[PDB]
């Protein structure tokens, strides 16, 4: 009486569970796992909090409208003030991690719409001003209010534009990175493991995001007649395998 | 036969006759079996 | 191998074209799941699809020009063009680029020809035969002041001289500090709030610099110098979607502002053929 | 002293030859490996991997609304899409196998076509989609379209339908870019019955559309593709 | 005779090519070789013997004093010193090991710190040595000092503290001309207690410092010094 | 609820030492469940057994 | 293959893989061992 449609995940103190799945992407078929000696270059010892930090939190959650474009969140960034994962990720010099995001959205059978949710592996954002003007470091770390796609353009921010996936690709090739759809006839929720991938053993934890997640209304929202035109969309992820390395001061970083 | 000594000045490399898609197309966790059912 | 295998009639409770994309998977259906098949062979091995094959070829990365003239009087040779160099990069000539930017790491050994051709704009008489000297000059190196500085000693730095009209080759090792080269970094040098953003600030990887060796004859001459690069021992990881608008800068995703529709409009309905 | 001869070639420069060179850094010991997911070795490994066709192209400047298929509640008989079956042009032309295949000149295979649907749950729908091999006009109406290569689709909890173009071909390749005679057919599609929608629910539902390639293609002679140029090096 | 085609590259004169060449003194016998005590193999054998840092580099033309780090009796919580590790530049780069890594493009590996201390024998000290990773700013106090790698040094009868920057990196390699990405950290010394004088004495007392690299370490990528420049040819 | 309808709770447990929670954000940092209402009608939290001491007063 | 006569036409030499730092940073006539105290 398994389903691909029921699941439950428990890692660390929190609990997820769904009566209506659509299986679960692994990316690259790789399931985290810790840094490996043979891979290893730093000297230290490295400091797995374990359950304290490999747990779920839940960002705050997004509100889905005939109008939306599309939010896209930057890893490890929009857990950067979660508990003590942020905190250790504040204090280290470096730090690893893999993640399980688990995106929600629930609707009746008479809604339609359907969201694609991707993780992009090191996501280079385009600046809207063309040309080689950057993209500007607060821009990059939204933190956990993640970027929106219907904001408008500001000055030394990221361009916005959907049919780009904000960085000169078409939309409709993001289907070659892990990806799951939400289609609120099937699915009301995605999840996703994500193994780390770097072209380093261990890296900065701020001056780098090694993922975007991205969620994209593509078949409009459509509720059924005189039903409130919209639906929220809430976005619960869990570090996992975490490690840190190098502890001392704590970073200060922009703004 | 290779007339140097360093590595970088072989040759190209010789064809991976690795192929094996099933890392992009299906990195499903819970394992799909054609012809079943897609969700039970 | 057979490409297809016979299959004849079905009438089952087993249906292997209905499937939930939902999920994220592309399930391998064939033609046989779908229609009545007969044997075929594939006669065929996708070698040329390698990854080896395909960043395999040399292809142009780089055109510059220095001209050799009586550098008496000239107060800055770079200037002059009396010498010149170039800032080592591989998505400046955007033909490759494309090709290496499916991928997100790229890792490989670099087999570089360089040919050089003269030129003689104005009305000349005898050209004697120039020898160019290129020489690589890594990060934190003397860089080079005049067309003819103590540096073009060149006595830890490699160097290669050939003829202007001949090519040269040669090879260099995989380069990089990490495991891979980025082909995207969506990072910062550090956490300063006005730092650059790419991987411009990852792919340090220092200049080239080009001079002729001969003193100047009675007419100018212009050299031109093209760069080709292969990739050999070729390693990619993690394929991206493929670049659709036009590029703007080197190391940055950017495109251009009032750029044009890249996917082309029907002359018809959806309905049209 | 070793007696030889030089042949019609020597000095040239062929940028497609393998050969050794000499290191310019003798010596030099690279980063060690580590392990990253993801490797790929064939380019034939990612053309299977299906990716969204911009199949209603209608618009005037690009949108997220050229890859929705609009359906319309209530008609019988109709027609909902046609497409010739040029992949390296037209829709085709900007999706991962389109952008691929335009690397290469030859291409041969069967391609997968998907369709998933995306309208309320509570709604119903039966569709043909048809190949017409090459030889015939695009079909004009489902009789015609029907006699080719078809499958009834019936819109239920599985949610996406695989249709395959078979290989149908004299010929063992086509050309990638189009070319007549070496041309491979249209895709139509139909209602079958017609898609019908629950009470409280209304306006046009839309489909998804992906193509893929089967297992079965082959793409030789590498070139230079039409999709990208530039007019002055770029710079930092 | 034997047919031959040649390659680009043909008549090129690469300097780090390696081959065979013909003697110009053909039959020539050497002179014997005796035995000469020191005989040196490795670039990496020499790095590991210490040598002293101008670590007071604050005077104005070069002097034996810039070797000298002060220290004053009574201070308490104070800072001794402070400095980047960009071994290629700075105080480090007239050192041995700083003369050394500017030969080479990349350098990885631990670098061991030492101090000697050559006050009174009757006086006694205590100092904190800290090395903080890439990531944070130099530490402003030694609250801030004492959260990152750092050593209590008590001064007595053995003479030198040897601290060691353990390598702490993400990238397995980092540039030896300063780089910001490729940046290493910082290194503080302050008064753990205080330095305390005996009875008649009085005034400053110095401590030396030196540095060498651990047996960890790794150079690579030769190039040419910023070190050393002409410009005109010497003669006799 | 109606069968039609559909909802996601959150339940969250606090350890002794921190306040009530206020909102989701400090609930979601304790010991909670993400309970998805489905043909499944009834969902199980636990309270483990959280304590310094190993008895409480049942006052 | 040597092409020419002499020794000193051949190529470069060949890593030492010698590399013994104790003639350069350890020189002292009684050995002096890393935890024990340097001077007894
Ligand atoms: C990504 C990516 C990859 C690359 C190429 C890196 C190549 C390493 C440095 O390239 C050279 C170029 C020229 C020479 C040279 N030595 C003597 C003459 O030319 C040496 C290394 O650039 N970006």
């Amino acid at each position: 009486g398994y389903s691909d449609r029921v699941q439950q995940i428990t890692l660390g103190n929190s609990t997820i569970t769904t009566q209506e799945a659509a299986n679960a992407v692994v990316c690259y078929a790789e399931w985290p796992e810790y840094l490996p000696d043979v891979d290893a270059s730093d000297v230290n010892k490295t400091s797995k909090p374990d359950t304290s930090v490999c747990r779920f939190y839940t960002l705050d959650s997004k509100t889905w409208t005939t109008g939306s474009k599309g939010w896209c969140w930057k890893l490890p960034d929009a857990l950067k003030d979660m508990g003590v994962f942020g905190q250790n990720m504040f204090f280290h010099s470096l730090g690893r991690s893999g993640y399980t995001v688990h995106v929600q959205c629930n609707a009746t059978k008479f809604h339609s719409g359907c969201l694609l949710v991707v993780v992009i592996p090191e996501h280079q954002l385009a600046s809207h001003e063309g040309g080689n003007v950057s993209v500007k470091y607060t821009f990059t770390h939204p933190g956990e209010r993640g970027i929106d796609l219907s904001s408008a353009n500001e000055v030394g921010g990221p361009v916005k534009d959907v049919l780009y996936n904000m960085n000169g690709t078409l939309l409709g090739n993001l289907l070659i990175f892990p990806h799951q759809f939400i289609n609120l006839r099937t699915n009301n929720t995605a999840t996703i493991v994500i193994p780390y991938i770097n072209s380093v053993p261990i890296d900065s934890m701020t001056r780098h995001n090694n993922v975007s997640l991205m969620v994209i209304p593509i078949a409009p929202l459509t509720v059924p007649t005189g039903a409130t035109p919209s639906l929220p969309i809430t976005v619960t992820i869990a570090p996992m395998c975490t490690e840190f390395s190098g502890i001392r001061s704590k970073s200060i970083v922009p703004q | 036969i290779n007339y140097y000594k360093d590595a970088a000045s072989t040759s190209s490399a010789g064809q991976s006759l690795s192929m094996d898609p099933s890392k992009f197309t299906e990195p499903v966790k819970d394992l799909m079996l054609k012809g079943a059912p897609a969700l039970n | 191998t057979v490409a297809s295998i016979s299959s004849g009639p079905k009438h089952t409770q087993k249906v292997p074209i209905l499937t939930a994309n939902e999920t994220g998977a592309t399930m391998p259906v064939l033609p046989s799941d779908s229609i009545e098949t007969r044997t075929t062979y594939m006669h065929f091995n996708g070698s040329e699809t390698d990854v080896e094959c395909f960043l395999g070829r040399a292809a142009c990365v780089h055109v510059t020009e220095i001209q050799n003239k009586d550098a008496t009087g000239i107060d800055n040779h770079r200037e002059a063009k009396l010498f010149n160099d170039w800032k080592i990069s591989l998505s400046s000539l955007v033909q490759l680029r494309k090709k290496l930017e499916l991928f997100t790491y790229v890792r490989f050994d670099s087999e570089y020809t360089i040919l050089a051709t003269a030129s003689q704009p104005d009305s000349a008489n005898y050209s004697s035969n120039l020898v160019v000297q290129a020489m690589y000059v890594p990060p934190g190196a003397p860089n080079p002041k005049e067309w003819d500085d103590y540096t073009w000693q060149s006595a830890s730095n490699p160097s290669v001289f050939f003829k202007v009209g001949d090519t040269s080759r040669f090879s260099v090792p995989y380069v990089g500090l990490a495991s891979a080269y980025n082909c995207f970094y969506d990072g910062y040098s550090h956490d300063d709030a006005e730092t650059q953003y790419g991987i411009t600030v990852l792919n340090h990887m220092g200049s080239m610099a080009f001079r002729i060796v001969n003193e100047h004859d009675e007419h100018k001459t212009l050299v031109k110098i093209r760069v080709y690069h292969r990739a050999k021992h070729v390693e990619a990881w993690i394929p991206r979607a493929p670049r659709a608008l036009p590029y703007t800068s080197i190391g940055r995703t950017n495109y251009p502002k009032n750029t044009e529709p890249v996917i082309k409009k029907r002359k018809g309905d959806i309905k049209s053929y | 002293g070793l007696p030889t001869t030089t042949l019609p070639g020597s000095g040239q420069f062929l940028t497609t030859d393998d050969r050794q060179s000499p290191s310019a850094l003798p010596n030099y010991e690279p980063t060690p490996r580590i392990h990253i997911p993801g490797k790929v070795h064939n380019l034939l490994e990612i053309i299977q991997v299906d990716t969204l066709i911009p199949m209603n192209n209608t618009h005037t400047k690009d949108e997220v609304n050229s890859y929705l298929i609009p359906l319309n509640a209530n008609r019988q008989n109709e027609q909902v899409f046609g497409t010739n079956l040029f992949i390296g042009d037209g829709v085709f032309k900007t999706t991962l196998l389109g952008e691929i295949v335009q690397y290469y000149t030859h291409w041969s295979g069967s391609l997968r076509f998907s369709l998933m649907y995306t309208g309320p749950a509570l709604s119903s729908a039966k569709l043909i989609l048809a190949y017409t091999p090459p030889g015939a006009r695009g079909p004009q109406d489902r009789r015609e379209a029907m006699l080719g290569t078809h499958v009834v689709w019936d819109i239920g909890l599985q949610s996406t339908i695989v249709m395959t173009i078979p290989w149908t071909s004299g010929v063992q390749f086509r050309y990638t870019d189009p070319d007549t005679y070496t041309s491979a057919g249209f895709l139509s599609c139909w209602y079958q019955t017609s898609l019908i929608l629950p009470p409280e629910t209304t306006g046009q539902v839309y489909l998804l559309s992906f193509i893929s390639a089967c297992p079965d293609f082959k793409l030789r002679l590498m070139k230079d593709t039409q999709t990208i140029s530039q007019t002055v090096a770029l710079t930092e």
